[PDB]
């Protein structure tokens, strides 16, 4: 049984998660545009820059975020952007979302200058997580939880973050006990994704440097979030 | 430092 003080949190969070979506102007390109390593990379860039925007808006609305040291807020945004993006894309492929054009989107990612050493793990992650049959609420809570990770590098007050994250973890667990009483390991299975997600940050920074020396174009927003001269 | 993130956080 979910409490009233908790059912309100989940509602506020589920509310912000569904507030903004990605522009049809952007998502229509996955379908309409030419399939070129160049065009592919540019569409992927456009989507990521845009999502960095939705991420800030979403995070800002997270309960207690705007109260943390402002230098800690940047560290949390800078540290979760890639992971939040893996979760959102995995959700897209997993729920075969219409505005996601999964097959074509996968095409564009499969040919954008990404090393095979990275694509394999990326899609394997997409597959295994899809097989979890996650509910929009699990995606939304794993995202908020990923965003409020106290153990990110350069965090000053790591205790203030834990205080913001623990309430969310509990709501997620309370749900796994309700909608999955048969399978008790479901909660622990969802948290395992937080570790797998971590794993991609090393790979991503490699890619950023690879694309960079190849004179690949990013955006002032992405360069800032991902510390790229 | 971090002009753009700082700006999005104040908007
Ligand atoms: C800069 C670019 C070359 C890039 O370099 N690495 C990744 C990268 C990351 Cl960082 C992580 C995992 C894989 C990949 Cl390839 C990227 C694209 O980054 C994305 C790509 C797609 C999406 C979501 C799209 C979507 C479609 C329909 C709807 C919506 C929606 O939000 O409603 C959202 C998001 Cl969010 C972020």
């Amino acid at each position: 049984e979910l409490t009233p003080d908790q059912q309100t949190l989940l509602h506020f969070i589920m509310d912000s998660y569904n507030k903004q979506r990605m522009p049809q102007e952007i998502t229509n390109k996955i379908l309409k545009e030419e399939f070129s390593a160049e065009e592919n990379f540019l569409i992927l860039t456009e989507m990521a820059t845009n999502h960095v925007q939705v991420l800030v808006e979403f995070t800002k609305k997270l309960p207690g975020f705007q109260t943390l040291d402002h230098e800690d807020q940047i560290a949390l945004l800078k540290g979760s952007a890639v992971e939040a993006m893996f979760l959102r894309s995995a959700e897209i492929f997993n729920k075969k979302l219409p505005s996601g054009h999964s097959d074509l989107l996968e095409e564009r990612i499969r040919n954008s200058g990404i090393s095979d050493e990275y694509i394999t793990p990326m899609f394997s992650f997409y597959k295994s997580i899809g097989e979890l049959k996650m509910t929009q609420e699990e995606y939304a809570l794993l995202t908020a939880i990923v965003i409020l990770s106290p153990d990110r590098q350069y965090i000053k007050d790591r205790e203030a973050v834990e205080k913001l994250q623990e309430p969310l973890l509990d709501v997620l667990q309370k749900l796994c006990k309700i909608h999955q009483p048969e399978n008790p390991q479901h909660f622990a299975c969802l948290l395992g994704r937080l570790t797998e997600l971590r794993t991609f940050n090393h790979h991503h920074a490699e890619m950023l440097m690879s694309w960079r020396v190849n004179d690949h174009k990013f955006t002032p927003l992405l360069c800032e979030i991902w510390d790229v001269q | 430092d971090h002009q753009l993130l700082r700006y999005l956080l104040d908007k």
